[PDB]
Formats: structure tokens, C-alpha cells, sequence
RNA sequence: AAACUCCAGUUGACACAAAAUAGACUACGAAAGUGGCUUUAACAUAUCUGAACACACAAUAGCUAAGACCCAAACUGGGAUUAGAUACCCCACUAUGCUUAGCCCUAAACCUCAACAGUUAAAUCAACAAAACUGCUCGCCAGAACACUACGAGCCACAGCUUAAAACUCAAA
């Protein structure tokens, strides 16, 4: 018929979707570097999604890996291992004056 | 909706269990 | 199955550690199982307090030990570990590295009105 | 009660300034939630009532963020008028 | 179209060009068209393969003058 | 049950796997795995002994031996566990979901209806 | 490939003769499972 | 409102007639009270936009239809 | 060096130090603000007590114990008794969310003490003991 | 939608809070109940604009190190000036300092929310000390 | 006000009770329910529909027996309020909430949406709720009130549950 009409076929320009900081990586509850990046460094609340930029998977992860590293006797509860302090900040929080 | 229709009914069982009480 | 024991150990000198080990992995091995590996995580101050055995913990040896044993070795090593006075705390976890993970594309979006409405 | 102590929840002073601490810790702790948290559990809230206030919560703040975001995006024509007299 | 797919690569690979589209001349030409247009006359000269037939193409526009900055 | 030295069904038919040393063989028999390992060694026991065609699965023979290795778990399950109200129920969903099967098998091929019933022991009852 | 891979593995593992060896030749060693995560997405290992 | 000077021009450049303003209630459906009883009305309307400024249908498009006046519209 | 509002950690070289003493040393003054009292006790880092001073044992009854004013009187004399025994800087403890939470921090730095640093202590259970049933007002 | 109404029919209709537009507005049309929303809501982002503002060190050092607490902002309807209630500490003459220093931080505030272009046309940022611990500065000080 | 004053604060030891944050998630289960950790077992059906009663379950409250008991807490007692206060407010304490073994079988047990399959074109549609419908099957309904009642029958239930009328009355509900 007419060869420049529209062909069918997927978007060829499509992006690639959007992957949160942990997508591809084990989260293990002896890493508790990695774990301490997602608590309250003055109250040890686990941080809400909203937070740590993670998707349902790697937050649901990194919540049962905190919970079975802190009763398993690897992670303090109530306070951020003050060794941790100086990692990457990796939440969207602001504490300090 | 009201609760009319229950009131009613509420007052019934209510009668009821103290009659059953009383007798 | 391949399981993976999280060893914390009390503080203690390199022959009363290595006895501890060695009488762990033994009863592992009374029980069935074949034993893959021992890492030692090092010594450091616990989290918290830990009070075992009429004693107060502050620090401890943190071990690992992975091993394959029958579903029913696990209740009787547990219950081992529980009588070992050297022993603070001692869990045991299906291994992680059995559990592999699914590849993930990205992150899909939620439309909104499907959360009000939920 | 087992853990290290003057680590949770403490806040250092500086230059004497013991105002600008004290608001420090209780933004600290309005943030992560302890300040709510402490005042709901003076009295016991029933699980049906709980979950009430928590899914009245939830949609709160979904209609607020809607609503912000419809604002920010039409208030990019608030700009002056640029056909006055027509 | 068929050269879409083209153009993602391109756009991928080389990035936009510094050069700027002049959407207001019916017969402009971008970088990635000319590319596209150079692509199309090496797949009709037989070639088939696809990763062969996208090295040879950034070649020939260099030889003409064409800058292709790699983004990566 | 199968012994606990058998073979997992995926290793039984590799090339070599009896010249292994014993370790690699504990590690790949029934001891080292879970019961749901031990049932599929079952049901392929059953498939064998019963089927006239051991690799289909979407028989209605099949379906029955699948189903009754499954409702012999549930047993074995609630006879540790006498107060497991979910998974009572999952037994006498079963068994009913067996009966419609055997219902349905003894309407369509009687002999092989016979052999399943000789073959996983059942008593076929007809209902009140 | 999955029998022969642990059939090489079986070699190194621990076994009632080599016990007491591998128990000291782990307390002289240290295992790290501690990395972070950047707002990149990189691991960071430690400084060890 | 970016071309109501360019199409108010244009009717009168082709000796016809622009109503780009705001469109008040009933200047179709009740012309004869607001010009007079014996008001004639166009005999056709041509829209170069349909829709108005909260991007709803313009009113003059149902009530041409009520007065039977054919519509012209991009 | 930039201030750090996170405390000095035990074990650890810190260049801080007051009146030559480390954080370790310096005396704790525990703050018990509740709803109808405020509690003072201010104590050393060994744990012994140096002064005790709440709303009640400063002359107030009822309802006016569970005021700020209150609350600001009990810390200037607990701050008077911890200051005759040798303390200068206090680190403050302060568990509940009373009205003289903060007044009675007030007090204490009216009464001559210098507060280096801020601990809240409230008790939040993680799951714990059924609070009182809801009041109907 | 939710219980809470957002059918507007006009919903699209491009929201334009000028101080221009209230002497253009008809004062004979009576607010709509979601009109009052869309002033809520600004005044929300007003609230957390200047919140984090605050916060930030580098936006000033002055303000920073103040540790300055927000406690209502509330835009003028008229729009003549966006009110904005500062807590008022105890300290009687700190309440002073604070107050010096965002009156002086305020003329520069106004250009930083431009930076911002959505809540680009913000009027006259007016700070207010919250009474309860400032009208009992003055008498103390009488 | 009463109450306590072997009381309170710091520190240490310390549970058969309850499970911050995560959770702004919306998952698991037939429903009821299920949100600390670990492990074991484990989540029926290769066409659907199919029971007041068969079969098996079923929150809270409650019963029988033996235990635990921090805290909460009907009832009860005391304080206060009030014209009265068998309430609301304060304090104390019990049954009870927990465990074990049996019962009991109810709920605004409610997305107030029966199961399965299909459609988005017709008229979109009484109203509101939750866009409007088709096929097919089971269950159920036929003015209000009497009535979650009476009688009968069944039931570990005995002040109970399930099923469930009639007479008199009204022109509404
Ligand atoms: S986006 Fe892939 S695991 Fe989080
Ligand atoms: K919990
Ligand atoms: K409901
Ligand atoms: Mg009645
Ligand atoms: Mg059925
Ligand atoms: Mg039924
Ligand atoms: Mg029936
Ligand atoms: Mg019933
Ligand atoms: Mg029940
Ligand atoms: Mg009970
Ligand atoms: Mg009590
Ligand atoms: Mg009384
Ligand atoms: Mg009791
Ligand atoms: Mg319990
Ligand atoms: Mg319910
Ligand atoms: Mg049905
Ligand atoms: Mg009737
Ligand atoms: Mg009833
Ligand atoms: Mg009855
Ligand atoms: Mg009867």
C-alpha cells in the first residue's frame, strides 16, 4: 500500500523503570551497616518508605532483616549504632537545628 | 440511615431478657 | 535443609573459644549434619545486655556455622545450645544463600486512585 | 534498660544555648513519631478505634498531597496578563 | 517507524546533538537523521547485522567532519 | 515412606550420581530435604504402580494420586497437630474433592477406576 | 553442573578428622558482611 | 483570548460578524428581550474555538442547536 | 572542629572536656515530669544521689504542683543542694511530658547549674501493659 | 474521589492568587467550600517552604544557628502580606535577637521563594512573635 | 476529696502479660481473623453452581475444671458531683481478658455488593451508596406492628441458641 504509514511495534524510546538503592543486592541481617542506614540515629525507629526510598520488596526486607538482626543480638534497638554515623545518608530526613 | 427499626427491636429484647429475669 | 547458626560466644581465651567451637560443630555432627564452613565474625560489645546463664554479658565472640541437617536436627540443636553455658546466644536460620532472589525491573507506578480507593 | 545510656534521644548543648537544644530534641522526637506516640498511649485506644483513626490518617494525607499537587501545577499561569484588553 | 529504533540508539549511544533542532525549517536535518539516513544506506548495500551495520556508520560521518562525542 | 537414603526425584536420573562420594549422596537423598520432597518421591511411586502412562499428569488418575499423597500428608500432619483447624478443613476438602474425581473416573473407565482403588487402597463409598 | 560444583565444595568442608584445624584457622581470620549503600546505588565496602 | 483581536478583525475585514467576549446567558435562546422583538439572528456560526477558558463546551454551541442555526467549528 | 549535637561515645578520644572532667564524669540530673508533679534528683556518675528536690516537697499541694512555676522552684533547689556539693555541669535526664519538663530545666541553670547536654527517657512500650481505659468528657 | 468533595467542575480552571485579582474579583460571588481548600492548601506549602527554609545552614548562618520554630503561617486572603507566627522562646531577650534577625533575613526571604517559581508570586513575608510568651515579655518588662 | 506513706527518685536483677517504629504498606486466610523472632509442618479442587438442619469452622462476651496473674477491668466498695446520680469524674479490687482441656455457636459476623461467566454498545441512570448491565445457578422476600415473641422440635446449650407463627390493632409503616 503506502510505505510510510505507521508500523506496529513497542516504544523503541521507552526508559527503563525507576530502581530503588538496594534493587539487585542481598540485604542480610549480619550487614548491619547497611541496616543501620535505615534507622532513627536517636530513637532506632525504622524509617517509612517515604523515607528510604525503597520499593515494597527491599523495605519489607530491610524491616525483617532489622527486626531478626536486633533480637538475634547484632543490632541495638532503641539507638543507631554510633559507629554508623558517618555512613552515606541515603534517607530523606533532616534532624539537626 | 436511622436506627429507628433497631430501637424498636431493642426495646423488645430488652423487655424480654428482664421478664425472663423476673420469671 | 542448609542452615546457617548465628554463634555469639562469651568473651573468653583462645583455648576455652576453640573447645566451644569444637564441642558446637560435634553436636551438630551427633545429630546428622554435615558441616560446610565456621567464620568468625570477630569479638565486639553486644547491642545490649544480654543475661545468660546466671551471668551478664557485654561482650562476645560472634561465630557462623554452616551446615546441612534434617529438619528435625534443628529442635534437638536448639535445645543443646540452650544448656551450653558458654554459649550467649545461638540461633538458627534457613541459610540465605538457598533463597535465591527474583529479578526485579523498576519500580511500577501506583496510580493514586487506587489507594483512596483501597 | 539493657542498652548503652546518653546515646537514644540525647542532644548536646552549645555555647550555654539550652532553648535551641531543648527544640532540637523535641523536633527530634515529634519526628520519628515518640511525642504522638507517648500521648495515644495514656489511655488505651480500642483496635476498632485504632485502625478509624489511622485510615482517616491515611486518606488525610493522600487528599492533602492531591491537592498540593494540583495547585503547583496550576499555578503556572498566575503570571501576569499577557492579552490585557482581550 | 523503523528508524525509531535507530534513533534510540542514537540518542543513547551519542546523546542529543549539541546542534540545535530548527523545527521551523520544514527541511531540517539533525545529526541523528543524518545518521539515521547513512544507516539506511549501509543496511541496503547488504549488510544485515545490527552491531556491525551502527560501528560503521559513526566512521563514515566522522570521515565527513561530523563530531560524535560519546556520551559514555 | 521411601527410605531416607533415596535420591532426590530431580538427581535420581543423573549421569554418575552413584559413583559420588557418600557426603554428595546424603546431600542429595531425602534425609537433607524437606517432607515435600518425600511426597513427590510418592507420588511417583504410585504414578508407576498404578498409571498406564507415568508422565501424564493431567489424568484423572493422576490427579487422584496427586491428590491422595496430599490428603495422606494432611494426616500425618493432624496427627501431631489435633487443634489445626485450617488444615483440618484442607483434609476434608480433599477427601470430598477425591470422591468427585473417583465419582467421575468410576463413570468413564471402570477398570482403571479399579486399579486406582487397588492401588491407593481405597474403599469407594457411596453416598447417603 | 549442580553435583559436580558440590562435589568439589564437599573437599573443603568441615569433617571430624580436619575439625580441630579449621576451628583455629578461623580464629585467627575475619569474616566482614558489613558494606553500605549510596544514594547512587553503590556498595561501599569497608576500610579494612 | 490570544486571537481575539486577530478574529474580531478578520469578521470585519469580510463584513461579518465576532463575538469573542464573554458569553452572557441567553443571547441566542433570548434575543428578542435583549436586542428586540424583531432582532434577526445569525444564520450561521462559525466557532474557531469550541471550547471556553475552563475547557467546557461554549454555551453558544448547545444553544445555536436550540435555534436550528448551523455550526461551523474547528 | 564543627559542633556535633550527638554525644561524646564511651571508650572513644574526645577532645571535649569540662571543667577538666569527661562526659562519663559529669553529674546526671534526672527530671520526672508528670502530669500532676515534677521529680529533681541530681546524681553522680557512680550514682550517688547529691540532691532531690520535687513540687511537693517545695510547699506546693495539688493542682499547683503541676505547674511550670512549680516545676522551675523545684529545680532551683535541687540546683542550691547539687551546687554546695561540688556540681557545676549536669547532664539532664528528663523522662515524661509534664508541665515542668521544661521548667525544671529552667530552674536548674537559674540555680547556678550549666546543662551540657539533653536526654529524653520517656518510657514508650513496644507492645507492654493496657493503659486506662479512655475518660468520657 | 473521597468523602472529602473534588468533582469541581471548574477544575481545571488555572488557580491565580494575585493581589491583582482580588480587585478584579466580584466581592458579590461567595466562596465556593473548596475555595477555602485551595487557600488551605497554600498556606500548607507556604508552611513547609519557609519551614525548610529555616533549617537549611547555608540560606543564612544567622538563621540557622537561631533554631527558629515556625508555630502557624497563614497567607492574608487579601494577599497583601503572608503572616507567619514564630514560637516565642522564654528567654525574654533572645525573643528580641530572634526577632531582629528575621525581620532582617525577611527582605532577603521574599527573592529566595522566587527561586521556587511555583510559589513565585508571594507577598510581604510578615513575622509574628506568638503572644504567649511575648505579651508577657512587655509587662515583665514594665 | 478519698487512697498510699515498708512511699517516691536513681541504679541493678527480673514474666505463663502485651507485641513502638516498619505499616504513608494493603499482604495472608473460607470466613472469623492474622502485623516481635526462629524453625518444623503447611495453605483442597485441570468446568462451574450446589445445605438454618449434613460435614467442618466461626470475634467478643459467657459456662465447667486445673493453672498463671504485670496491667486493664463488669460488678462491688469508697470519694466527689447532683433536686436525685443505682451514672458520667477519682481511687481500690474481683469475675473476666492469658494458658490447658472441654463446652457455648452469637455480632452493625457489614465492601450493609450471593457464586460463576461475560459486556462497555445500547437508555448512563428513580434517589443516595459503589458507573450501567447480560447469562446462569442457589439462597431469600411478598404492608406495618405483634415478633431476635408464643407453641412444637433439635441442641454438652437449662435466665440459652436455631427454626418461627397466630389472634386482637392500624392506614399507613
Ligand atoms: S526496585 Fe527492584 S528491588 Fe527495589
Ligand atoms: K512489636
Ligand atoms: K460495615
Ligand atoms: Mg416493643
Ligand atoms: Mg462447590
Ligand atoms: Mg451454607
Ligand atoms: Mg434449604
Ligand atoms: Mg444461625
Ligand atoms: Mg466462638
Ligand atoms: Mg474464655
Ligand atoms: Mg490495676
Ligand atoms: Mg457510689
Ligand atoms: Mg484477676
Ligand atoms: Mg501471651
Ligand atoms: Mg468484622
Ligand atoms: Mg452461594
Ligand atoms: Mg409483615
Ligand atoms: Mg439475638
Ligand atoms: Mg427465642
Ligand atoms: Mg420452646
Amino acid at each position: 500500500s503506502n510505505e510510510d504509514l505507521p508500523i506496529s511495534m513497542e516504544n523503541p524510546y521507552k526508559e527503563p523503570l525507576k530502581k530503588c538503592i538496594l534493587c539487585g543486592k542481598h540485604v542480610d541481617y549480619k550487614n548491619v551497616q547497611l541496616l543501620s542506614q535505615f534507622v532513627s540515629p536517636f530513637t532506632g525507629c525504622i524509617y517509612g518508605r517515604h523515607i528510604t526510598g525503597l520499593c515494597g520488596k527491599k523495605q519489607k526486607e530491610i524491616t525483617k532483616a532489622i527486626k531478626r538482626a536486633q533480637i538475634m543480638g547484632f543490632m541495638p534497638v532503641t539507638y543507631k549504632d554510633p559507629a554508623y554515623l558517618k555512613d552515606p545518608k541515603v534517607c530523606n530526613i533532616r534532624y539537626r537545628e | 440511615k436511622n436506627v429507628l427499626k433497631i430501637r424498636r427491636r431493642k426495646m423488645n429484647h430488652h423487655k424480654y431478657r428482664k421478664l425472663v429475669k423476673k420469671t | 535443609p542448609r542452615y546457617e547458626l548465628a554463634l555469639i560466644l562469651k568473651a573468653m581465651q583462645r583455648p576455652e573459644t576453640a573447645a566451644t567451637l569444637k564441642r558446637t560443630i560435634e553436636a551438630l555432627m551427633d545429630r546428622g549434619a554435615i558441616v560446610r564452613d565456621l567464620e568468625n565474625l570477630g569479638e565486639r560489645a553486644l547491642p545490649y545486655r544480654i543475661s545468660a546463664h546466671s551471668q551478664q554479658h557485654n561482650r562476645g565472640g560472634y561465630f557462623l556455622v554452616d551446615f546441612y541437617a534434617p529438619t528435625a536436627a534443628v529442635e534437638s540443636m536448639v535445645e543443646h545450645l540452650s544448656r551450653d553455658i558458654d554459649v550467649i546466644r545461638g540461633n538458627i536460620v534457613k541459610h540465605p544463600l538457598t533463597q535465591e532472589l527474583k529479578e526485579c525491573e523498576g519500580i511500577v507506578p501506583v496510580p493514586l486512585a487506587e489507594k483512596l480507593y483501597s | 534498660a539493657k542498652h548503652l545510656k546518653f546515646i537514644a534521644r540525647t542532644v548536646m548543648v552549645q555555647e550555654g544555648n539550652v532553648e535551641s537544644a531543648y527544640r532540637t530534641l523535641n523536633r527530634i522526637l515529634t519526628m520519628d513519631g515518640l511525642i504522638e506516640d507517648i500521648k495515644h498511649r495514656r489511655y488505651y485506644e480500642k483496635p476498632c478505634r485504632r485502625r478509624q483513626r489511622e485510615s482517616y490518617e491515611r486518606c488525610r494525607r493522600i487528599y492533602n498531597m492531591e491537592m498540593a499537587r494540583k495547585i503547583n501545577f496550576l499555578m503556572r499561569k498566575n503570571r501576569a496578563d499577557p492579552w490585557q484588553g482581550c | 517507524y523503523h528508524e525509531d529504533r535507530i534513533r534510540a540508539k542514537f540518542y543513547s549511544v551519542y546523546g542529543s546533538g549539541q546542534r540545535a533542532f530548527d523545527l521551523f525549517n520544514p527541511n531540517f536535518k539533525s545529526t541523528c537523521q543524518r545518521f539515521v539516513e547513512k544507516y539506511t544506506e549501509l543496511q541496503k548495500l547488504g549488510e544485515t547485522d545490527e552491531e556491525k551495520l551502527f560501528v560503521e556508520t559513526g566512521k563514515a560521518l566522522l570521515a565527513e567532519g561530523v563530531i560524535l562525542r560519546r556520551v559514555g | 515412606d521411601p527410605p531416607p537414603s533415596t535420591l532426590l526425584k530431580d538427581y535420581q536420573n543423573v549421569p554418575g550420581i552413584e559413583k559420588v562420594d557418600d557426603v554428595v549422596k546424603r546431600l542429595l537423598s531425602l534425609e537433607m530435604a524437606n517432607k515435600k520432597e518425600m511426597l513427590k518421591i510418592k507420588q511417583e511411586q504410585f504414578m508407576k504402580k498404578i498409571v498406564a502412562n507415568p508422565e501424564d499428569t493431567r489424568s484423572l488418575e493422576a490427579r487422584i494420586i496427586a491428590l491422595s499423597v496430599k490428603i495422606r500428608s494432611y494426616e500425618e500432619h493432624l496427627e501431631k497437630h489435633r487443634k489445626d483447624k485450617a488444615h483440618k478443613r484442607y483434609l476434608l476438602m480433599s477427601i470430598d474433592q477425591r470422591k468427585k474425581m473417583l465419582k467421575n473416573l468410576r463413570n468413564t473407565n471402570y477398570d482403571v477406576f479399579e486399579k486406582i482403588c487397588w492401588g491407593l487402597g481405597i474403599e469407594y463409598t457411596f453416598p447417603p | 553442573r549442580e553435583v559436580l560444583q558440590l562435589q568439589e565444595e564437599v573437599k573443603n568442608f568441615i569433617t571430624r578428622e580436619n575439625l580441630e584445624a579449621r576451628v583455629e584457622a578461623a580464629l585467627d581470620s575475619r569474616k566482614n558482611y558489613n558494606w553500605a549503600i549510596t544514594r547512587e546505588g553503590l556498595v561501599v565496602r569497608p576500610q579494612r | 483570548r490570544q486571537f481575539s483581536y486577530l478574529i474580531e478583525n478578520m469578521a470585519r475585514d469580510c463584513g461579518e460578524y465576532a463575538h469573542t467576549r464573554y458569553f452572557r446567558g441567553g443571547m441566542l435562546t433570548n434575543a428578542r428581550l435583549l436586542f428586540g422583538p424583531t432582532v434577526r439572528l445569525p444564520d450561521l456560526i462559525i466557532f474557531l474555538h469550541t471550547l471556553n477558558n475552563i475547557f467546557e463546551p461554549h454555551v453558544a454551541v448547545r444553544d445555536a442547536a436550540k435555534m436550528n442555526i448551523p455550526t461551523v467549528g474547528i | 572542629t564543627k559542633f556535633s549535637i550527638y554525644p561524646p561515645i564511651p571508650g572513644e578520644e574526645s577532645s571535649l572536656r569540662w571543667a577538666g572532667k569527661k562526659f562519663e564524669e559529669i553529674p546526671i540530673a534526672h527530671i520526672k515530669a508528670s502530669h500532676n508533679n515534677t521529680q529533681i534528683q541530681v546524681v553522680s556518675a557512680s550514682n550517688e544521689p547529691l540532691a532531690f528536690a520535687s513540687c511537693g516537697t517545695e510547699g506546693f499541694r495539688n493542682a499547683k504542683k503541676g505547674t511550670g512555676i512549680a516545676a522551675q522552684t523545684a529545680g532551683i533547689a535541687a540546683a542550691a543542694r547539687a551546687k554546695q556539693k561540688g556540681v557545676i555541669h549536669i547532664r539532664v535526664v528528663v523522662k515524661g511530658l509534664g508541665p515542668g519538663r521544661l521548667s525544671a530545666m529552667h530552674g536548674l541553670i537559674m540555680g547556678g547549674l550549666e546543662v551540657i547536654s539533653i536526654t529524653d527517657n520517656t518510657p514508650i512500650p513496644h507492645x507492654g501493659c493496657r493503659p486506662r481505659k479512655a475518660r468520657k468528657l | 474521589k473521597v468523602w472529602y468533595e473534588s468533582p469541581s467542575l471548574g477544575s481545571h480552571s488555572t488557580y491565580k492568587p494575585s493581589k491583582l485579582e482580588f480587585l478584579m474579583r466580584s466581592t458579590s460571588k461567595k466562596t465556593r467550600k473548596e475555595d477555602h481548600a485551595r487557600l488551605r492548601a497554600l498556606n500548607g506549602l507556604l508552611y513547609k517552604a519557609l519551614t525548610d527554609l529555616l533549617c537549611t545552614p547555608e540560606v543564612s548562618q544567622e538563621l540557622y544557628d537561631l533554631n527558629v520554630e515556625l508555630s502557624k503561617v497563614s497567607l492574608t486572603p487579601d494577599f497583601s502580606a503572608c503572616r507567619a507566627y514564630w514560637k516565642t522562646t522564654l528567654s525574654a531577650e533572645q525573643n528580641a535577637h530572634m526577632e531582629a534577625v528575621l525581620q532582617r533575613s525577611a527582605a532577603h526571604m521574599r527573592h529566595l521563594l522566587m527561586s521556587q517559581q511555583t510559589l513565585r508570586n508571594v507577598p510581604p513575608i510578615v513575622f509574628v512573635q506568638d503572644k504567649g510568651n511575648a505579651a508577657l515579655a512587655e509587662l515583665d518588662q514594665l
